[PDB]
């Protein structure tokens, strides 16, 4: 009895500045072939009929523990979602091929406002695919393979891919947030589905690619990382490793003015993904030892200038993403032997880290042997 | 394959988590319950756990929670806590008192382990509301048993830092400020036996008073609702508790939240009172408060009454301080109420048991510090001063009574006769907090009284009243009759065996200069509300005490003063040596030049810095060492830069790794303080730098007084 | 009520005008683009109030006493009437004003809206409890009835029936000191009852006029007046029809509102006490030869309400000939249509198994 959904999808704009929210979406005046208006019409009414059909039905969203864990959340099958849907398969398709038109040409204004109604969309779908699992497994299901909407947003993540103007940046960024919430709904049997996002996923994280955006798409990473045909799919086996181009924007930040906040859970998120992936010759594995000598730095600088309990949520962060680190790194070290010597690059900074890391580490509570032994591999 | 045995143990978990929720379903029973996950060949070359009463589940999965906890770290995933959050969202669901608590931990850590996702977070926030609504129903034997780790993960949850109303779901955040009012309007806070969760929620309440951007958690119309509803609750329960302290912030926050808004109300004079109505009823609640204390006489608990008068009257003077108005003007509680309300509490004092007394005194001496707060935000002219400052002695006034002081002050007359009965029930630490608003009290009123009081407050040897003295001492001297010279009977008082001491008269020594200066108008706060709930020490004192000093080139004085300062800037302490560090950069700013005689005492500390390293041998000290003479050659844009960097390129040229990559990040440091590129600094000391690496060079050479080892060696210096 | 959630959040209740209820919170075109803004946010706050559901719980079990069977009193409700009033009221300046049609239809829009709310919570009608120009929704409701009787707009007509259906509604579930107020809508309604006013707003008319004569105060008020009475209006109406359209399924509802209020006002114990009479001698005619043709019991459950409204005429008929005792001097003149209907009826009263005892005894008199 939830309807969590529904107080996301009806409420104050979720949009900042822009007022273009779901609301609207079903309130959408026609003025402001395949995609006809009436159609356009249809997809609202058709949302706000699953407004008005989702209270209505009665479900347990997982039978068993162990479906609601594959799937890592429980959803109840609302139809009124499946409904939903049509709306933002409208207003996605939209401004999709005006957007390729103004490219090709070397029309701007609809592209413009029907982009900014679209990341409102894009919200949107986040949460309704979120509620019911059916409007999910029906774009997921394929012949071999995606949904219509499936193969807009396609379109849509070539746009992310595709060098980000500003606004284009942050509509990316949405993008990814949808695409996290898109994996974590997806099926295993999806996840060859999602498949076809890795080829878009290496322009989507660039140097130029905003900061949020690139948390969010190492999250997507990582989803991606559970399954078994994905894992290898991220490095190129010396065609440029793709994680290579992650963990170098970790290294360097492109786009310095912004929250040190989400550069930290970005760097934090590429931890777990690199925790998950162990569970399940490259110029990359070089290279990743870098970034993450740069981080554990930072993270013990930070300490040694703090004093006591890091009141800051950030202290606290730095204090667990050193332990997390200096577990990655325990491996960098006992992973690969070679990794040592492509590690001495960053070595002079990294070994001035270890030893106040390890002081720390002895220090904290929270902090374990296994945690202090992973250190203690590093430093000696 | 330690990934593959911790999922065999998640899936085991799993399945006994399970067992547990088909158990409130009621539908089937699996007990015995062996779990299919971790049968071995071991067992039958098998012995799964075998559970056979429901309490013998809750325990499995106590323990498997633990092993969750304690691998959590190398088992957080992206996304690997989505699962665990279900898990726990049912652990929430049905709740045993101890494994309740560890399940909450245990959501709350994983939470910080990778955010809160939206979604998974509805899951628990459900079951989380009815537990909270639940606690009233709950005795306190089984609610307090995991409430603990529920104020945790609250504060986890509503962190009051930047941002932690983006972790909750804004219609959460409503949702619980409605949970919150909701408890106060049924009193359910008051009831609950622990006074830590009604204080959670009032925790809640402030978090979005202050903190979270406003109408983020609900509509401002229905906020302000709810934080109406909670001043319905706080009235009450203040009246009905002994002590409203574990209320009072909330309430004081709220009412400041309130001014602020009244106050754009009026501009696009009225009182902060008159102008809120739910101020209004709290006026109303400090005058029912008064009332009682007035009317009662002895029928009502002296304590209790007038605990609560002085949580009133104490939200009264915050106010007035923090609160500020010829367009517009704010009222305040008139201080000739606090007459009336005086005339009581005296009237009480008398009324008390001797023992009685002593609660009371505790609460008189808390409506003292409000009345102080009163007089810092204004000072009373004269009487009122004066009154007052007697009060705070009396305690020591009965005693005192045969002193040439008495026989001077003008209200020491009646004050022996009164203090006698109310002081054999003063506390003493409640006349040592009364001798620290004795040292507030001005000069004017009382002037003969205070001056003897500080004198004999650093005359006993009792170290409360030696320290309130001691705070307020270094401008009595001010006041009394020289701001430059601190006198000798202090100057003896100033050692003391609390280290606590030392620091004040740190920051005594840091307002010292400014005591030259006209005193300034003294607020117990002086900024910075007080939320509701020494050698480093010296470093802060003096940051602060040589801006004022004009030291930047002084003299001898400077040289002998710094010199002593530099021995302990190389103290023993590693966080002694640490967070002085940069106090030397501060000191540079301190310093009017960085040449000269600074120069030669930077010199001399080098000199003495390299002789203890030798002998120091110790890692630590090197690191705060290299720390500081990093600090110092950043701050410097001249000479001791330059030689700075030197010094730190000899530490850079040992054999040890650790010293090079210390004075390779001071390097760095100094560089990015210069702002030029890695070359341009290069260039600018180039000619002395690259002389002293000849001069290392030329070390090397008598050093080698191998070809190869030196040609290599010279190759990795270069 | 939950479905008063569904209500909030439904395609336009009005048939067609494109009217979106997430129009109705939010929609960018009283005006001054300031907390107009602040109302759609505030309707989004009752979304939200109103999604949770959690009042509308176990058959809202918590109120008791008068209002019983209370629509679940729904704080969400109370929120949305406020922006209700940017729209509805606005019109009602323009109307105060010697374009305005745009204005209309989202008046009409959140005239339903509000006849939803009105109905389904019951807290909205604490506001109408509220007392004056408190619930000064009411008062911008009561104007532009008033004004939609004197005008006759394409508008106009609608605008009347919503208005007077609130007011009825809402005077239903009420206490009787909280009849007083609806009391001011009597002096309004006379004009409503008149044929130049809409036929579907003379309709609820009739069935406000029953509920007035439920009250105590509108009693009085129903036969208050030396001439007219204030009453009568409604007997005129039924006798003459003033519908081009005049669909039969139309004047038999009146009638049959009008024989209940009548057998109500009887139950609960001027020239225009005189034509209720005959009037409903005409009524019993009229809905004696839609069944006498076809011969036989009701095809049609409206058929069956027509010979309902026979029935209760015969037995009102034979209440008003133990009334003013001196029945037929009044009688006399539309006696002999009045004589044509009567007998046949009775005829075909005996003829049902239904009919009571003392329905028969009233049949026995004629
Ligand atoms: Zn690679």
């Amino acid at each position: 009895q939830g309807s969590i959904l529904i107080n996301l999808l009806l409420k104050q704009p979720l949009i900042p500045g822009s007022s273009l929210s779901l609301c609207h979406l079903l309130s959408s005046s026609s003025e402001s072939g395949s995609f006809s208006l009436s159609a356009l019409r249809e997809a609202q009414n058709l949302a706000f009929t699953g407004l008005n059909l989702v209270a209505r039905n009665e479900c347990s969203r997982d039978g068993d523990p162990a479906e609601g864990g594959r799937r890592a959340f429980p959803l109840c099958q609302l139809p009124g979602a499946v409904h939903f849907l049509p709306l933002v398969q409208f207003f996605i398709g939209l401004h999709c091929q005006a957007l390729q038109d103004l490219a090709a040409a070397k029309p701007e204004d609809s592209v413009c406002i029907l982009e900014g109604f679209s990341v409102t969309a894009l919200s949107i779908l986040q949460h309704l695919v979120c509620h019911s699992g059916a409007v999910v497994s029906l774009l997921l299901s394929g012949v071999g393979g995606q949904h219509p909407l499936l193969k807009m947003l396609l379109h849509l993540l070539a746009f992310s891919s595709a060098a980000t103007g500003h606004l284009q940046a942050s509509v990316l960024t949405q993008c990814l947030k949808v695409l996290v919430k898109l994996a974590e709904n997806t099926s295993c049997d999806f996840l060859p589905r999602f498949q076809c996002v890795f080829q878009v996923l290496p322009k989507c994280l660039s140097p130029e690619t905003p900061l949020p955006s690139v948390l969010l798409a190492v999250e997507l990473l990582s989803l991606l990382a559970d399954h078994d045909q994905l894992a290898p799919q991220l490095c190129s086996h010396s065609e440029g490793c793709l994680l290579l181009l992650l963990y170098m924007y970790i290294t360097s930040r492109p786009d310095r003015v912004a929250l040190e906040t989400q550069w930290l859970q970005l760097e934090q998120e590429v931890v777990w993904l690199l925790a998950k992936l162990g569970v399940q010759n490259c110029q990359c594995n070089v290279e990743v030892v870098r970034a993450l000598t740069v981080m554990l730095h930072r993270q013990w600088l930070t300490v040694r200038r703090a004093g006591g309990p890091p009141r800051t949520d950030q202290q606290r962060r730095t204090v667990r993403c050193l332990r997390d680190t200096v577990l990655l790194l325990h491996g960098l070290s006992q992973k690969d032997k070679l990794f040592m010597m492509h590690c001495v690059e960053v070595l002079h900074q990294f070994d001035q880290v270890m030893p106040g890391v390890s002081m720390l580490i002895r220090g904290l509570p929270d902090v374990t042997d296994c945690e202090e032994a992973a250190l203690d591999d590093l430093c000696a | 394959i330690f990934g593959v045995l911790t999922k065999e143990l998640l899936q085991l978990f799993e399945d006994l988590v399970y067992l547990h929720r088909r158990n409130v379903m009621g539908h089937a029973v699996e007990w015995p319950v062996v779990m299919s996950r971790f049968l071995s060949q071991l067992d039958e070359h098998s012995a799964p756990l075998q559970l056979m009463s429901m309490q013998n589940l809750e325990f499995i999965e106590v323990t498997l929670l633990m092993v969750l906890t304690r691998i959590i770290a190398i088992v957080f995933f992206r996304r690997q806590e989505l699962l665990l959050w279900q898990i726990g969202c049912v652990l929430l669901e049905y709740g045993s008192p101890k494994i309740k608590s560890l399940a909450i931990s245990f959501l709350t850590e994983l939470f910080q382990l990778g955010g809160l996702p939206a979604q998974p977070a509805s899951t628990f926030f459900s079951s989380f509301l009815e537990l909270l609504k639940h606690l009233v129903e709950m005795d306190t034997d089984q609610l307090k048993l995991y409430e603990e780790p529920l104020s945790k993960l609250i504060k986890t949850l509503f962190p009051f830092e930047a941002e932690a109303y983006r972790n909750i779901e804004p219609v959460y955040l409503n949702m619980l400020l409605e949970k919150l009012c909701v408890m106060f309007e049924d009193g359910v806070l008051m009831r609950l036996k622990s006074d830590l969760l009604k204080a959670a929620l009032c925790h809640l309440l402030q978090y979005f008073l202050k903190f979270v951007p406003a109408g983020y958690e609900s509509a401002l119309q229905v906020r302000k609702v709810y934080v109406r509803n909670i001043c319905k609750a706080l009235l009450d329960v203040l009246g009905i508790e002994v002590d409203a302290e574990y209320l009072l912030g909330p309430l004081y926050a709220a009412l400041k939240m309130e001014s602020m808004e009244i106050i754009e109300e009026i501009q696009c004079h009225v009182d902060m009172n008159q102008k809120s109505i739910l101020w209004s009823a709290l006026k109303q609640k400090a005058e029912s408060l008064q009332i009682s204390l007035e009317y009662s006489g002895l029928k009502n608990p002296v304590i209790e009454m007038l605990e609560g008068i002085a949580v009133v009257l104490q939200l009264t003077a915050l106010c007035t301080v923090h609160c500020s108005h010829p367009s517009v003007v704010i009222t305040w509680m008139s201080l000739d109420f606090y007459t009336k309300v005086l005339k009581s509490c005296r009237s009480l004092l008398e009324s008390v048991q001797k023992l009685d007394l002593e609660a009371t005194i505790d609460k008189v001496v808390k409506i003292y510090d409000a009345l102080i707060y009163m007089q810092v935000n204004s000072s009373f002219e004269d009487h009122i001063l004066e009154d007052l400052c007697g009060m705070l002695s009396l305690p020591w006034i009965y005693s005192h009574s045969d002193d040439g002081c008495l026989k001077l002050t003008t209200f020491a007359a009646n004050l022996l006769t009164l203090s006698c009965r109310i002081s054999d029930s003063y506390s003493p630490q409640a006349q040592s907090r009364c001798v620290f608003l004795l040292t507030l009290f001005p000069r004017r009123i009382f002037l003969e009284w205070r001056t003897a009081v500080y004198n004999w407050a650093l005359q006993s040897s009792h170290e409360v009243i030696r320290a309130s003295c001691v705070s307020g001492f270094f401008i009595l001297l001010q006041q009394q009759n020289s701001c430059n010279r601190v006198p000798k009977i202090l100057i003896d008082k100033v050692k003391d065996d609390s280290d606590i001491v030392k620091k004040e008269f740190a920051s005594i020594l840091g307002q010292l200069v400014c005591t030259l200066h006209g005193m300034f108008y003294l607020t117990s706060s002086l900024t910075e509300p007080f939320s509701e709930h020494v050698k480093l020490a010296f470093i802060d004192n003096l940051h602060h005490l040589c801006k004022h000093l004009d030291f930047r080139e002084d003299e001898t004085d400077v040289k002998a003063v710094l010199g002593t300062l530099l021995n302990l800037m190389e103290d023993p302490d590693k966080d002694v040596r640490v967070a002085f560090s940069g106090n030397i950069k501060h000191i540079l700013e301190s310093l009017d030049s960085e040449d000269g005689f600074i120069k030669e005492l930077f010199v001399l500390r080098m000199k003495e810095a390299y002789t203890h390293a030798q002998i120091s041998r110790n890692n630590e000290l090197k690191d705060t060492l290299i720390l500081t003479t990093g600090d110092i050659g950043r701050a410097a844009k001249g000479d001791l830069v330059p030689f700075a960097l030197l010094h730190l390129l000899h530490c850079l040229l040992s054999k040890s790794a650790s010293v090079s990559g210390a004075a390779y990040t001071e390097i760095r440091a100094l560089v990015a303080a210069k702002s030029v590129k890695l070359q341009s600094f290069f260039s600018q000391y180039k000619k002395p730098i690259c002389q002293f690496l000849v001069e290392s060079l030329h070390s090397s050479q008598m050093t080698a007084l191998d070809v190869a080892h030196q040609r290599e060696m010279a190759l990795n210096t270069l």
